[PDB]
C-alpha cells in the first residue's frame, strides 16, 4: 500500500557457547528506526531514526521489556522445536519472526502478516484474512493447534488491524519530513568499449527513496531484455538507494537504445540516452 | 537447513572522485544461517574501522547486511572486501570497480 | 511499537 | 485523571432489567479490554475480554467495545441478585507494557417486591429477655436506611432475603441498643419511613 | 493455579511479615495488589522475570523477591504507615496480558493486642406480632464487640447450613466508628415460615467463625486470650 511498519526477529542459537542471539529491528516504509541486539552493550531498545528519539521514557523501557521477554520466547522455541523435530543439541538454529501492517492512501488498514521460520524454511504463518493459520509440515500443526486453543490469531489480529495502524500513522506524522518524503532518482548513463564491434552501456540511477524502482531497456522504442544485466537494488548508506541496469550494443548504434526509468518521485518514465 | 551463499557488492555511497572523501560500501544479502564474516581491504590489509547495518532479513528469509567504511579513493589503491561463510569453501574476496 | 509478547510454539 | 477511570458511584437497577457498566480510558497502545467481577471480601474474577470493536456475547453478559470513543461497557441482561457486586475496568498497554485497572463500579440490583407490607417489630433475645432488637422489614426498594447519630444506637443497612418455600423476597434492617430507654417507635427516625408502617403495642 | 497464604493474618507493629503466594501456571509476570475497603487496587510491586522486580505506585515500606520462577513473597516493613489491608496478588502470560488473581490475604496490624476481642453471639427469637400478620418469622442474629473484622456468619437448621431465607449485612459495622480501633458488629436474618418456627423439633443456631490469635502467638493478657475460634447461639421452636 501506500505506507507499511515492519518488525523482523530473529534469534540464533550458539551450543555451548552461551545463549542464543537475539536482533530486532523495526522499519517505517524503507527507513529503520528501531534496533535491539543481545550482543550490543546498551542492552536496551535503540533509536536509528531522529523522529522516533521524541518518544518518552515510558516508549523506550517498555520496548526494551517487550523485545527481551521476546528473546526469551525464542529461547524457549529453538528447544522445543528440537523436539518436534527430534534434533540434537550440537547443531546451531535459528527462528526468525515477522509482522507487520499495511496501509493505504487513507492511512487506514489494508493488509497485516505475522509468519514465523525455523532454520530458513517457513514454519507458521497467518493468512491474510488474519483469522486462520498455514502450517508447514507435523511439527507445525502442533503449533497451530496449541495457537488456535489459546485464540491466538484474534490477539494478533487486534494488533495488526489496531495497534499497527495507529502507531504508523503517529510515527508518519512526527517524521513527515524523512518518512512522506520521495526523493527522485538521479540519473545518468556511462559507456565503457569491451571490444571492437561491442559496447556495453550502463544506466545509473542514483540516490533515490524509497527503494522501489524499475530500469528497462528499449531498442528502436521495443522492449529488450536480451543481452541486459539489471543488478539488485542496494542501499547508499545515507537512507537512499542505487541500481544500475546494462545493454551489449553493437558498436556505432548505440543511439538507438533508450533507458527508462520508473520511481515514484517520476509522473512520466525518465529516458535516459547516451547521444 | 537452507543454506544459500551471500550475493556480494562493492560500490561507493556517492560517485567517485580522487580527492574528496566517500563512503565504501559492502553489501551482503540473500545468504542464510547469518552468521558471516565480512572485511573491507585496502590493497590487501584489512581496515579495521569499518562499520555494519542491523541483521535484518528479506520476504525468503535471507538475511542481507551492509558493511561501510569512510574513505578517500586514490587513482592507485585498490579497494576490496572479503566474504566468509559457511557455504564458501574459501573466502570470496569482490574487488570493488569505480565502473559499478 | 511491538506487538505484545508472542505465543511459544 | 488515570489510565482508567469508571464512575465508582453505586449503580442501583431493578431486577430482570438491563444493566449496563461504562468505561473509559486514554490511549497506551490499548488492545485488550477486559472486565473483573469481585465480590464482598473475594478476588476479582475474570468474565469478560473483548479485542475488537462491537458487541461480544456471552450468556446473560454483553461486551461492547469502541476503540474510537476510547469506550468499553458492559450489558448484563435479566439482572439477577447474585448480579450484585463490584465490577472492574481493566486495559491494557503495549505502551510500557503495562496492564491499568479501574477504580471498579459497585452494582446491586434491588429486588421488585410487590405487596410491601412495611412493620417495625420487637424481637427479645433467646437466651436473656433483657436484651432485644427491633426489626424494619417488608418495605419496598424505593426506602433508605440512615445510620444512627447516637454513639449508643446502632443501625444496619438494608438487606435482601430469598425464601424459596415460597417464591416472597423482603427487605429488612436491624436496630439496636443497650440504653433499654430506647424504644423501637424512635428507632428509625433518621431515615425516611413509608407513612403507613405498622407499629405494635 | 495460584494461591497465597494465610487467608487472615494478625500481627503487631514494629515488626517484618511476610506474605506468601505461589503459582504453577508457568506465568513469568506476577504481581501483588493492596486493596482498601470501598476502594480499587494499588500496585505495590511487580516482575516480569524471574531475578528481576520493579516497584509499583506505593512501593514504600515494602519490598519484594524473585529467586524462582513460581515464588514472589512480598515482605510489608516496619516502615508502611497503614500495613492494614486486603493484599492480593496476580499472574499473568506478559506485561500486557489478563492477569489472574488469587484468594486474597487480609493483613490486619494493630498498635497493642490489647484490642482484638472474639465476637459475643446472639440469637433473637421471632416477634409474636410478626407471625400473626404476615404469617412468617424471622429471626436475628447478633455477633458483638469482635475485632478485627474477620468474621464469617452461618446459619444452622437442624444441624445442616442453609442458605434459602437467610441474609446477612455485607461488611461489619463499626461499633464506635470515631476510633481508630473500633469494635465491629454484624447482623443476620433467618426468616422461615410460621408453621416452621412453631415446631419445638426444630432447632436453629448462628454460627459465628472468628479469625484472631493463632495458638503459637504469645498472650500475656490476664483476660482469656482471643483465639480464632467459633462462637455461636442456639434456639428452638415454641408454640
Amino acid at each position: 500500500g501506500s505506507h507499511s511498519m515492519r518488525y523482523f526477529f530473529t534469534s540464533v542459537s550458539r551450543p555451548g557457547r552461551g545463549e542464543p542471539r537475539f536482533i530486532a529491528v523495526g522499519y517505517v516504509d524503507d527507513t529503520q528506526f528501531v534496533r535491539f541486539d543481545s550482543d550490543a552493550a546498551s542492552q536496551r531498545m535503540e533509536p536509528r531514526a531522529p523522529w522516533i528519539e521524541q518518544e518518552g521514557p515510558e516508549y523506550w523501557d517498555g520496548e526494551t521489556r517487550k523485545v527481551k521477554a521476546h528473546s526469551q520466547t525464542h529461547r524457549v522455541d529453538l528447544g522445543t522445536l528440537r523436539g518436534y523435530y527430534n534434533q540434537s543439541e550440537a547443531g546451531s538454529h535459528t527462528v526468525q519472526r515477522m509482522y507487520g501492517c499495511d496501509v493505504g492512501s487513507d492511512w487506514r488498514f489494508l493488509r497485516g502478516y505475522h509468519q514465523y521460520a525455523y532454520d530458513g524454511k517457513d514454519y507458521i504463518a497467518l493468512k491474510e484474512d488474519l483469522r486462520s493459520w498455514t502450517a508447514a509440515d507435523m511439527a507445525a500443526q502442533t503449533t497451530k493447534h496449541k495457537w488456535e486453543a489459546a485464540h491466538v490469531a484474534e490477539q494478533l489480529r487486534a494488533y495488526l488491524e489496531g495497534t499497527c495502524v495507529e502507531w504508523l500513522r503517529r510515527y508518519l506524522e512526527n517524521g513527515k519530513e524523512t518518512l512522506q518524503r520521495t526523493d527522485a532518482p538521479k540519473t545518468h548513463m556511462t559507456h565503457h568499449a569491451v571490444s571492437d564491434h561491442e559496447a556495453t552501456l550502463r544506466c545509473w540511477a542514483l540516490s533515490f527513496y524509497p527503494a522501489e524502482i524499475t530500469l528497462t531497456w528499449q531498442r528502436d522504442g521495443e522492449d529488450q531484455t536480451q543481452d541486459t544485466e539489471l543488478v539488485e537494488t542496494r542501499p547508499a548508506g545515507d537512507g537512499t538507494f542505487q541500481k544500475w541496469a546494462a545493454v551489449v550494443v553493437p558498436s556505432g548504434q548505440e543511439q538507438r537504445y533508450t533507458c527508462h526509468v520508473q520511481h515514484e518521485g517520476l509522473p512520466k518514465p525518465l529516458t535516459l540516452r547516451w547521444e | 537447513m537452507i543454506q544459500r551463499t551471500p550475493k556480494i557488492q562493492v560500490y561507493s555511497r556517492h560517485p567517485a572522485e580522487n580527492g574528496k572523501s566517500n563512503f565504501l560500501n559492502c553489501y551482503v544479502s540473500g545468504f542464510h544461517p547469518s552468521d558471516i564474516e565480512v572485511d573491507l581491504l585496502k590493497n590487501g590489509e584489512r581496515i579495521e574501522k569499518v562499520e555494519h547495518s542491523d541483521l535484518s532479513f528479506s520476504k525468503d528469509w535471507s538475511f542481507y547486511l551492509l558493511y561501510y567504511t569512510e574513505f578517500t579513493p586514490t587513482e592507485k589503491d585498490e579497494y576490496a572486501c572479503r566474504v566468509n561463510h559457511v557455504t564458501l569453501s574459501q573466502p570470496k574476496i569482490v574487488k570493488w570497480d569505480r565502473d559499478m | 511499537i511491538t506487538d505484545q509478547v508472542p505465543f511459544s510454539v | 485523571q488515570k489510565e482508567v477511570e469508571q464512575n465508582s458511584g453505586p449503580l442501583s437497577v431493578p431486577e430482570g432489567a438491563i444493566a449496563s457498566l461504562n468505561c473509559t480510558y486514554s490511549d497506551r497502545g490499548s488492545q485488550s479490554f477486559f472486565w473483573y467481577r469481585q465480590y464482598s471480601g473475594k478476588s476479582p474474577e475474570l468474565i469478560m475480554s473483548i479485542y475488537s470493536n462491537g458487541d461480544k456475547e456471552d450468556g446473560r453478559f454483553t461486551a461492547q467495545l469502541n476503540k474510537a470513543s476510547q469506550y468499553v461497557s458492559l450489558l448484563i441482561r435479566d439482572s439477577q441478585p447474585s448480579d450484585s457486586a463490584t465490577y472492574l475496568c481493566a486495559v491494557n498497554a503495549l505502551l510500557g507494557n503495562q496492564f491499568y485497572f479501574g477504580t471498579g463500579t459497585s452494582l446491586t440490583v434491588i429486588p421488585n417486591i410487590q405487596n410491601p407490607d412495611p412493620a417495625v417489630y420487637q424481637l427479645r433475645d433467646s437466651k436473656s429477655s433483657d436484651k432485644s432488637v427491633c426489626l424494619f422489614t417488608d418495605f419496598d426498594s424505593q426506602t433508605n436506611v440512615s445510620q444512627s447519630k447516637d454513639s449508643d444506637v446502632y443501625i444496619t443497612d438494608k438487606c435482601v432475603l430469598d425464601m424459596r418455600s415460597m417464591d416472597f423476597k423482603s427487605n429488612s434492617a436491624v436496630a439496636w441498643s443497650n440504653k433499654s430507654d430506647f424504644a423501637c417507635a424512635n428507632a428509625f427516625n433518621n431515615s425516611i419511613i413509608p407513612e403507613d408502617t405498622f407499629f405494635p403495642s | 493455579g495460584i494461591t497465597q497464604s494465610p487467608k487472615y493474618l494478625f500481627r503487631k507493629e514494629g515488626q517484618n511479615v511476610t506474605l506468601s503466594c505461589e503459582q504453577n501456571l508457568n506465568h513469568d509476570a506476577m504481581y501483588w495488589y493492596r486493596q482498601d475497603p470501598g476502594q480499587g487496587l494499588r500496585l505495590i510491586y511487580y516482575s516480569q522475570i524471574v531475578n528481576d522486580f520493579q516497584k509499583g505506585d506505593i512501593a514504600e515500606g515494602y519490598s519484594v523477591s524473585r529467586e524462582k520462577k513460581e515464588s514472589f513473597p512480598l515482605t510489608v516493613t516496619s516502615a508502611q504507615k497503614n500495613p492494614t489491608a486486603f493484599y492480593l496478588c496476580a499472574s499473568s502470560m506478559g506485561g500486557t496480558y489478563e492477569q489472574y488473581f488469587g484468594p486474597g490475604t487480609r493483613l490486619t496490624v494493630t498498635e497493642d493486642l490489647k484490642n482484638v476481642f472474639p465476637p459475643e453471639v446472639a440469637v433473637f427469637e421471632p416477634s409474636e406480632a410478626e407471625i400473626s400478620h404476615t404469617q412468617k418469622a424471622t429471626l436475628v442474629c447478633l455477633a458483638t464487640g469482635f475485632y478485627p473484622d474477620h468474621v464469617e456468619l452461618s446459619w444452622w437448621v437442624n444441624g445442616k447450613e442453609v442458605h434459602s431465607g437467610v441474609c446477612t449485612d455485607p461488611q461489619p459495622l463499626k461499633e464506635q466508628p470515631a476510633l481508630n480501633d473500633s469494635r465491629y458488629a454484624l447482623s443476620s436474618r433467618l426468616r422461615v415460615s410460621a408453621t416452621f418456627w412453631q415446631d419445638p423439633r426444630n432447632h436453629f443456631r448462628c454460627q459465628v467463625q472468628f479469625y484472631g490469635l493463632s495458638e503459637n502467638d504469645e498472650w500475656t493478657q490476664d483476660r482469656a486470650k482471643p483465639v480464632t475460634q467459633i462462637v455461636s447461639a442456639e434456639a428452638w421452636g415454641r408454640a
